[PDB]
């Protein structure tokens, strides 16, 4: 229940060029090779993963991260105009762990099914959290953790259709999206497997009409907005993928492959910022990410229904509930 | 100083779409979700939708979604409400609002000027007038302005000089689709033959200007 | 489905008095509630928001109270410019409002009649005007009648706000009809009923 400057480790090789390992080891320490871990006996404590500072210092280290990761050829704000040199870089997110320093310590929820705001009965006390991938995305959430137990969902208020909706899921389900070369550049194509995905979708429309029981639960389109709230955009070894979900987020899923299309792209949106990066093409080659979708963002239309149904549709932008999705189980407390 | 200032009034065909803008002036833009309520006349409030004006995410309300769409730019700090395949029920004025702070969005603490959108087919009409006549003590007289369309209907009586005892009702639309409504007057019995009364009608829309007087 | 249900639909109170309006939620809904005031040709104003924090140049005599699924608002000593509808909000929806008008003394309408132009007449239809004058309480029944012939499906009314001054009411009922359905009858009559009115009043004419 206070505030502190944490730090953070990680595993990043002094020699290795990949850029996020060239950033952690300038600003991260190693992993301590002895993690304590100590369960408070009867003890309950209230969490609030949506206010936590623990999320806004990993948005400032993930801001830095790209800073120097992914510099825009281009910058544009509502003041300020920046050209710079832009060469390409190895990418490939590491998992980074986050530490309270002396006279503080991080509280762990260990219930299972928390939804991250309320009183936590199986509490411990650690140094640092486990590892956690900065990875930047919209709509769906990748290489991150599972549920242990059930689907979980996460809302400020579940009441407010204005709140975002982050669901964990307990099983994860791959998704391969490649840009082959030997044409058209900047197309690519995601696979996904449509049974995998249509049963992991079913689970989460269960678990969510326990919320909203009586109810049809109903999976539709992002009902608009920046094409990197409307697709599911992600970086992958450097090039900004956005690809179309309108086949993931459906009534009508089907059991075999789905493919989804996906543009490389160049001008870019920033999350960090209101402003717009423009980077160079891509690159040459076969560009593949094959990521563990573990979780969702989604938002529910407002309004009562007039045919029982309630309608969800993928969300994303603000990069923090990314950030929560990890962090939810995780507080910062003095020691006194 | 926050500000809100939607465009000016609309009148449309059934069918059609239309436009409502709110440029936003005193905060940052893209800081607050901004929502569209309409308001029927004679009714209650009803929500439509709201946009995160940083990154565009919308939410409509489920009775208007497919044919509601909002946008916004930040550039000029203006958010766009577009609603298509218009009828009559969508008769109203549309206003833009924003919540007090940026955590909690339903507390409507700034709200425009409000944007009146008329849907019939009917077109632009002027007004005819006819005279309500009467008949000691005081006595009523008036003025029937009758078919006109669109609203409003300014009514004056002797060029602003008889002002208090004044009535003017509200129009009503009637079956085939034009406004009427009726202006009168109470005056004593010692002036239906020494004092003239003519009414002023202005209809803006079809550049009607009359002066129709009463008498008994 | 989510109600939020205002009562009551109208409120009479007299300057001075407190005024009391009840806002339900269908279901517990904790303490989100807002309530707004709006006046004739104006957009909503917030005056209460979490159920009891009075937005800001709202002056003290306005309190929100309540929780779960009851709620209220109480305006003590009513001023003039008081008078208005409120609406309750909870999310997305809105409460139906209740319209706080004046009270004052009963007044009896003074009743005029208005037979067709004739230069509507030399057009196609003819339209008979009935006025009801500076009245109170709102409440009136009008009926036409060819004398005993009573009429009914083609009368429009209108009523105006309450008056600033004197905290009457107006009303204006047209009785539209075809010229020659006009010219057929003759004993054209309208009739009131009204709270300040013993009996009912029949000004009226005929078509000579
Ligand atoms: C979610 O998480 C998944 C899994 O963690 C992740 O997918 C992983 O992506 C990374 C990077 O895209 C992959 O790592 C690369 O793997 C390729 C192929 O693996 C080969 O490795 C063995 C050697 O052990 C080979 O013998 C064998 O043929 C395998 O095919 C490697 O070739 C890559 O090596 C490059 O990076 C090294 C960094 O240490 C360099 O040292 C090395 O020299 C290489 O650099 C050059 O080649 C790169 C690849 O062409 C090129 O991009 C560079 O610019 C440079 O030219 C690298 O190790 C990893 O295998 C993937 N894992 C799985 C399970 O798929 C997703 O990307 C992630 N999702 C998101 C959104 O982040
Ligand atoms: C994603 O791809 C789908 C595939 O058709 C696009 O579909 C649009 O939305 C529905 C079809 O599901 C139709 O009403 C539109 O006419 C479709 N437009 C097309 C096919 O051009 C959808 O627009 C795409 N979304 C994005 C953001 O690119
Ligand atoms: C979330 O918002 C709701 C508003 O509806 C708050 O009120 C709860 O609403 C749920 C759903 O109707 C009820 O089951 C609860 O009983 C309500 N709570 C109370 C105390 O009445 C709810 O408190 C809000 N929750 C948080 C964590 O802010
Ligand atoms: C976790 O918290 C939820 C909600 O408070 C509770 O229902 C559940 O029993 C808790 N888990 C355990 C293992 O106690
Ligand atoms: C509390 O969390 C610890 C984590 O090490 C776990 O071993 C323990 O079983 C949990 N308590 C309960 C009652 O499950
Ligand atoms: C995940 O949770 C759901 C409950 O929504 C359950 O039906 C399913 O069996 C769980 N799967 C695993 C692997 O635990
Ligand atoms: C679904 O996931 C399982 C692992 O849980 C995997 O073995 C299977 O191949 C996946 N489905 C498809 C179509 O690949
Ligand atoms: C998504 O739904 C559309 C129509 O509702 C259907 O044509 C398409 O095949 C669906 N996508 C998947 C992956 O099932
Ligand atoms: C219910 O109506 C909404 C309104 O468009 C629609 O989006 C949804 O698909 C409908 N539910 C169904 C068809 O099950
Ligand atoms: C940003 O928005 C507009 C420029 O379009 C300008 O009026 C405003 O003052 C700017 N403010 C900031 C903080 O960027």
């Amino acid at each position: 229940e206070a505030k502190t400057t944490l730090f953070c480790a990680s595993d990043a090789k002094a020699y290795e060029k990949e850029c996020h390992n060239v950033w952690a080891t300038h600003a991260c320490v190693p992993t301590d090779p002895n993690p304590q871990e100590v369960v408070l006996e009867n003890v309950t404590e209230n969490f609030n993963m949506w206010k936590n500072d623990m999320v806004d210092q990993m948005q400032e280290d993930v801001i830095s991260i790209w800073d120097q990761c992914l510099k825009p050829c281009v910058k544009l704000t509502n003041t300020s105009t920046l050209t710079q040199a832009c060469p390409k870089v190895t990418f490939d997110p590491i998992p980074i762990h986050y530490c309270a320093p002396a006279g503080y310590a991080i509280l762990k929820c260990n219930n299972k099914t928390f939804n991250g705001k309320g009183p936590c009965n199986n509490v411990s006390t650690v140094q640092c959290t486990h590892g956690i991938k900065p990875v930047v995305s919209t709509q769906l959430l990748l290489n991150g953790s599972l549920a242990e137990e059930e689907i979980v969902i996460r809302s400020k208020n579940l009441s407010d259709n204005a709140k975002i909706i982050i669901v964990q899921l307990n099983k994860s389900v791959e998704i391969v999206c490649t840009r082959p070369n030997n044409g058209d550049i900047r197309q690519a194509y995601c696979n996904i497997s449509g049974r995998n995905w249509s049963e992991a979708v079913n689970q989460v429309k269960k678990k969510l009409k326990e919320h909203f029981p009586h109810k049809n639960i109903s999976f539709q389109s992002s009902s608009g907005g920046d094409l990197e709230i409307t697709t599911h955009s992600f970086n992958c070894g450097g090039e900004f993928f956005y690809c179309n979900t309108s086949g993931l987020f459906n009534d009508t899923i089907s059991n075999a492959t789905i493919m989804l299309p996906c543009r490389i792209k160049q001008i870019i949106n920033m999350w960090q910022e209101v402003g717009k990066a423009i980077y160079a093409p891509p690159i040459k080659g076969n560009i593949t990410c094959k990521s563990d979708i573990t979780g969702l963002l989604l938002l529910r239309d407002g309004c009562n229904t007039t045919n029982n149904t309630e309608i969800f549709r993928p969300g994303g932008g603000d990069m923090r509930d990314n950030w929560r999705s990890e962090l939810y189980k995780y507080k910062v407390v003095e020691i006194k | 100083q926050v500000q809100l200032v939607q465009s000016g009034a609309e009148v449309k065909k059934p069918g059609a779409s239309v436009k409502v803008s709110c440029k936003a002036s005193g905060y940052t833009f893209t800081g607050y979700y901004m929502h569209w309520v309409r308001q029927a006349p004679g009714q209650g409030l009803e929500w439509m939708g709201w946009i995160n004006p940083n990154s565009g995410g919308t939410n409509y309300c489920q009775k208007f979604q497919g044919r509601v769409t909002m946008t916004r730019d930040t550039s000029i700090s203006t958010a766009y409400m577009e609603l298509s395949r218009l009828r009559s029920d969508d008769t109203a004025v549309y206003y833009c609002a924003r919540g007090k702070n940026s955590d909690y969005n339903w507390d409507f603490q700034h709200w425009g000027q409000g944007t009146l959108v008329t849907v019939s087919s009917a077109s632009t009409k002027g007004p005819s007038v006819f005279p309500l006549a009467p008949s000691g003590g005081t006595a009523a007289l008036g003025c029937l302005v009758k078919d006109y369309f669109p609203e409003p209907v300014t009514v004056s009586w002797n060029s602003g000089a008889l002002t208090s005892g004044v009535h003017t009702f509200p129009a009503v639309l009637q079956s085939s689709g034009l406004y009427s409504l009726s202006s009168v007057v109470t005056v004593p019995s010692s002036s239906l033959g020494t004092q003239t009364y003519i009414c002023n009608v202005n209809h803006k829309p079809s550049n009607t200007k009359v002066d129709k007087r009463v008498e008994p | 489905e989510i109600v939020l249900t205002q009562s009551p639909a109208t409120l009479s109170l007299s300057p001075g008095e407190r005024a009391t309006l009840s806002c339900r939620a269908s279901q517990s809904v904790s303490s989100y509630l807002a309530w707004y005031q709006q006046k004739p040709g104006q957009a909503p104003r917030l005056l209460i928001y979490d159920a009891s924090n009075r937005a800001t140049g709202i002056p003290a005599r306005f309190s929100g109270s309540g929780s779960g699924t009851d709620f209220t608002l109480t305006i003590s000593s009513l001023e003039p410019e008081d008078f208005a509808v409120y609406y309750c909000q909870q999310y997305e929806f809105f409460g139906q409002g209740t319209k706080l008008e004046i009270k004052r003394t009963v007044a009896a309408p003074s009743v005029f009649i208005f037979p067709p132009s004739d230069e509507q007449l030399k057009s196609g239809t003819a339209s008979v005007v009935c006025l009801l004058n500076n009245f109170y309480p709102r409440e009136a029944k009008v009926q036409w009648k060819v004398d005993n012939a009573l009429q009914s499906g083609n009368s429009q009314e209108s009523v105006t706000e309450q008056d600033s001054k004197d905290s009457t009411y107006s009303l204006s009922s047209t009785l539209t009809l075809s010229k020659a359905d006009y010219e057929k009858h003759k004993v054209y009559a309208c009739e009131v009923t009204h709270q300040g009115l013993s009996s009912p009043v029949t000004k009226s004419f005929n078509r000579g």
